[PDB]
């Protein structure tokens, strides 16, 4: 899954992320 | 494929935007952590 | 006031460029610097008063 | 040098020098239009919206008084802005200042106006206790 | 689009409770009530949003 | 000065939108610093009598 792929793509221990499961993401 | 593309499946899908307007990021954590 | 000022009128930006860019690590890093630099100098000026 | 007798412990708020980071994040701010995906569907549009007492209403009088319908007017932040800035006035302007978006404040936080003592004045009137003539208090004022 | 807007709303009102209990706790307490303590350094520390 | 101080302390737990800066904290700031005060004239008055 190209959702999950991503997010684990954005998760980090000080990473910021904007990516949002299952809802609307930050205009940043 | 028309039904291979659904609300049901981009609503799962994660490379289109579907953005909030909050700009904090949050932290994820892992159990060992 | 010219660093907040930066902050305020960089963060007024619209959506398709909206980016978490060096520009406001670096600004970041300039309040954070200007504020522990001036509260040092007033602890510097009470302890030459004394 | 001597026996000196004391009889109070606290303490007198000094020497310690803390790296502060931790104040780290993007402000918020008020702002006027924003933007949306209405319907989670193949039936999807981009909309800009503009928010309604920012740049769209008015304040009130009597010239302009009943309401228009067609009018945003939007009551929830009308009131309580009303309350909040019955609630304002009492603070004097650096306080005001504080509570705006860019930094414009004095950084030291007592103000001229109000302190009656000097911000980091040198004088301080030390009576030595001879024997003899009179001793006194408060030479400041 | 309904459903997903009505999870905004819900989040900011969770948000609004975890706020109202700091708010509600703090401003009952009295002098010397129960568990007040010197602490210091908050009047040095200020983060706001 | 315990219970002002710690009142401090007990607000600034503050989550993420609600962690601000009303006048609560400017009002608590200027006691804390005039309680310190008040501490030190009536310690040097004290030693005076």
């Amino acid at each position: 899954p190209r959702k999950e792929y991503e997010v684990a793509c954005n998760t980090g221990a000080y990473t910021s992320s904007g990516l949002a499961t299952a809802g609307f993401r930050t205009a940043k | 494929a028309p039904y291979s593309s659904r609300s049901q499946r981009v609503c799962e899908s994660t490379m289109l935007p579907f953005v909030s307007n909050r700009t904090t990021f949050f932290t994820r954590y892992t159990p060992d952590d | 006031s010219i660093a907040t000022d930066n902050l305020q009128c960089r963060e007024r930006r619209q959506h398709p460029d909206l980016v978490r860019d060096y520009v406001e690590v670096e600004l970041l890093k300039e309040t954070e610097l200007i504020r522990n630099i001036q509260e040092l100098l007033k602890r510097t000026i009470g302890q030459a008063v004394d | 040098s001597g026996t000196l007798e004391l009889y109070f412990p606290d303490h007198l708020y000094r020497n310690d020098y803390v790296s502060l980071e931790g104040p780290r994040w993007a402000p918020a701010i008020k702002q006027a239009v924003r933007w949306k995906f209405t319907p989670m569907g193949r039936d999807a549009a981009g909309q800009v919206w503009f928010t309604g007492l920012t740049n769209s209403e008015p304040g009130d009088a009597w010239y302009k008084l009943p309401r228009a319908l067609d009018t945003p007017y939007r009551e929830a932040h009308t009131r309580w802005h009303g309350c909040f800035q019955s609630r304002q006035r009492g603070l004097p302007p650096a306080y005001t200042q504080h509570l705006r978006e860019m930094a414009f404040w004095d950084p030291a936080i007592t103000a001229q106006y109000l302190n009656s003592g000097p911000r980091w004045g040198c004088m301080q009137w030390r009576d030595r206790q001879i024997r003899g003539k009179e001793f006194v208090v408060t030479r400041n004022q | 689009s309904d459903r997903s807007a009505q999870h905004e709303l819900e989040k900011d009102l969770s948000d609004k409770q975890a706020a109202l209990r700091i708010d509600d706790k703090c401003q009952h307490l009295r002098n010397t009530s129960e568990g007040v303590s010197y602490f210091r350094g908050v009047e040095r520390v200020d983060a706001t949003v | 000065l315990k219970v002002a101080q710690t009142r401090l302390d007990e607000r600034t737990r503050r989550p993420n939108v609600e962690l601000c800066r009303d006048m609560a904290q400017l009002r608590l700031v200027n006691e804390v610093y005039e309680v310190d005060e008040t501490i030190q004239t009536l310690q040097q008055r004290l030693r005076d009598s």
